[PDB]
């Protein structure tokens, strides 16, 4: 089984450089060219260039000369891509793919985020409410190191949940989550959202109490 | 460079139907076009290469045609797995280039959005901020518009919107809207309203706070 | 004798159509009006409509893109309540664009070489064809290259391939069957003398006794 395994996500300030790696297995490494493809958020796929692993021979798309450097390490069946003088426009998902022409196998992609913002913990704010179904939520605002994880009642209550993709507001991310329960003549149960934010070591619970 | 126009961008269908996706190229590339499928959490999947050659592991209800400048991917008897993103790529010449993509979404009965409005919390108002949040949940189709009206007056500044993809369990869409002001700019007014305009109602659905 | 020369029209032309090619005239239009029409493949006999004319002016037009690899040349006949002139032979030549890639005659080529063969020993031949005009352009001028060799022992380059003929030869001593009994080469054929469109294939070389 062919497998292209890429290195983990990169978060770097502008002006810096990163090297993204992609390790191949399951086939004779030097038999196929390796490729790198860029995909910006919402945008389409863009081919950056290729390298012949047998001899390091490269070919670049014109607009990436001086932005991207492709290298190979045969002893470890790994291809590397250097990205130099990074800008916010470089923020994207980058894919490696096997093939001299079409790409019959792809890596899972590497996410590059280019930003000058500092690691910031999120502020969590309740969103309290009557129809037979009732919607509750909580707002996750003002964090930078993506991502966060929102669970309701420690994951026991999971259906009826809508965790919305974050939005970049002044170099910081804001996210909201909503949960709907069909609360009834019984006294409305307590409900708390559990916001996990790894990169700041932040585990926070905010209980939603109706006004 | 070979430019590719891939149409349509979006396409809604039901299991069992047959759909087509088209790529037109700016140069005659003979047969050397390939089709790929994209799905979250999965590596991209080659379906057809060289115009009409079915890749190993792909069922024959995927078929390709064309040569020169006009190419078509055809998917007969759609299965639920087939609802995904699709890309063509010419592998004729450097630099390789891709079509803009096609999102194949699943047809579903029209649904009105359940909309809820929320005033800023006690904590946020102590921090000095005031974000009023509006949820528009489980509607279909995805086309929807939100106007914010602060005391009957429309405001387009400070609004941030966020959309989910089509839900996997019930095929609906949801949207979140957030107007952001500060206690100074906030408490000058009394009523705040989001109103949603959608296919399912001739008059917008309105939810207000005081 | 003054005749209309062959009209050349490139294939794969873009819009808009119709596109003018040549105008034909009969000086018998001096006395009275003349009606023009053309016959032949591309106008009359199949294919149909590719070449047309407007009877009032005599403008021979083309209405859709051409493909040299299907129809390389057309031959039409121009005409003029009575016939005015004996028909005129109008030859149309489709000029070539590099729109086809070289293809190897097969995906995998088998070959064998004797262990200890001296450098220069012919091993095998790979072959590709290009469907473009190889007499008036370079769009079918194929150069062969080796893209990779597996394994890379005793040496990284045990073999060479001739740019023009596709013959693969030994360049290094040391072929040993008990050591490395098979070599796999990825071979490439590119047109425009090696600078243009390419495809690949595989050469599998067995080392014998
Ligand atoms: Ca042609
Ligand atoms: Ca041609
Ligand atoms: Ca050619």
């Amino acid at each position: 089984e062919v497998q292209l395994q890429q290195s983990g996500p990169e978060l770097v300030k502008p002006g810096a450089s990163v090297k993204i790696s992609c390790k191949a297995s399951g086939y004779s490494f030097t038999g196929y060219f390796m490729n790198w493809v860029k995909q910006s958020h919402g945008k389409s796929l863009e081919w950056i260039g290729r390298i012949n692993p047998y001899n390091g021979d490269t070919f670049y798309k014109q607009r990436f000369k001086g932005k991207a450097t492709l290298t190979v390490d045969k002893s470890s069946s790994t291809v590397h891509m250097d990205l130099l003088s990074l800008t916010s426009e470089d923020s994207a998902v980058y894919y490696c793919g096997r093939g001299n022409y079409y790409f019959d196998y792809w890596g899972q992609g590497t996410t590059l985020t280019v930003s000058s913002a500092k690691t910031t913990p999120p502020s969590v704010y309740p969103l309290a409410p009557t129809n037979s179904m009732v919607t509750l939520g909580c707002l996750v605002k003002g964090y930078f190191p993506e991502p966060v994880t929102v669970t309701w009642n420690s994951g026991s209550l999971s259906s009826g949940v809508h965790t919305f993709p974050a939005v970049l507001q002044s170099d910081l991310y804001t996210l909201s989550s909503s949960v709907t329960v069909p609360s009834s003549p019984r006294p409305s149960e307590t409900v708390t959202c559990n916001v996990a934010h790894p990169a700041s070591s932040t585990k926070v619970d905010k209980k939603i109490v109706p006004r | 460079d070979v430019q590719i126009t891939q149409s349509p961008s979006y396409l809604a269908a039901s299991p069992g139907e047959t759909i087509t996706i088209n790529c037109r190229t700016s140069k005659n590339i003979s047969k050397y076009l390939a089709w790929y499928q994209e799905k979250p959490g999965k590596t991209n999947k080659l379906l057809i290469y060289s115009g009409y050659t079915l890749q190993s592991g792909i069922p024959s209800r995927f078929s390709g045609s064309g040569s020169g400048t006009d190419f078509t991917l055809t998917i007969s008897s759609l299965e639920p797995e087939d609802f995904a993103m699709y890309y063509c790529q010419q592998h004729n010449e450097y630099p390789y280039t891709f079509g803009g993509g096609t999102k194949l979404e699943i047809k579903r009965a029209d649904a009105a959005p359940t909309v809820s409005i929320f005033p800023p919390s006690s904590e946020q108002l102590t921090s000095g901020g005031a974000s009023v949040v509006c949820f528009l949940n489980n509607f279909y189709p995805k086309d929807i518009n939100v106007k914010w009206k602060i005391d009957g007056s429309e405001r387009q500044n400070g609004v941030l919107n966020s959309w989910t993809d089509q839900d996997s369990k019930d095929s609906t869409y949801s949207m979140s809207s957030t107007l952001t002001l500060t206690k100074d700019e906030y408490e000058r007014h009394n009523s705040y309203t989001c109103e949603a305009t959608h296919k399912t109602s001739t008059s917008p659905i309105v939810k207000s706070f005081n | 004798d003054w005749v209309i020369p062959p009209i050349s029209c490139p294939e794969n032309e873009k819009g808009p159509f119709p596109k003018n090619l040549v105008q034909i005239k009969s000086n018998k239009d001096k006395e009275g009006k003349v009606f023009y029409s053309i016959t032949g493949q591309g106008a009359d006999t199949p294919p149909v409509g590719v070449f047309i004319i407007e009877r009032e002016t005599g403008w021979l037009k083309v209405t859709e893109p051409l493909d040299r690899e299907r129809i390389a040349t057309y031959t039409l006949f121009s005409h003029a309540g009575n016939a005015v002139e004996d028909p005129m032979e109008i030859l149309i030549t489709v000029t070539d664009q590099n729109d086809n890639k070289p293809e190897f005659t097969q995906e995998v080529f088998k070959g064998s070489v004797m262990e200890g063969a001296l450098p220069g020993t012919s091993v095998m031949e790979v072959t590709a064809t290009d469907a473009d005009d190889d007499v008036n352009t370079y769009n079918a001028a194929i150069a062969y290259t080796i893209l990779s060799q597996d394994p890379e022992l005793p040496d990284k380059n045990m073999f060479t391939i001739n740019r023009n003929t596709g013959v693969i030869s030994v360049v290094t001593t040391g072929l040993d069957r008990e050591s490395f009994p098979t070599y796999t080469l990825v071979v490439q054929a590119a047109d425009l003398q090696g600078e243009g469109l390419s495809t690949t294939a595989t050469a599998v070389i067995t080392v014998t006794d």
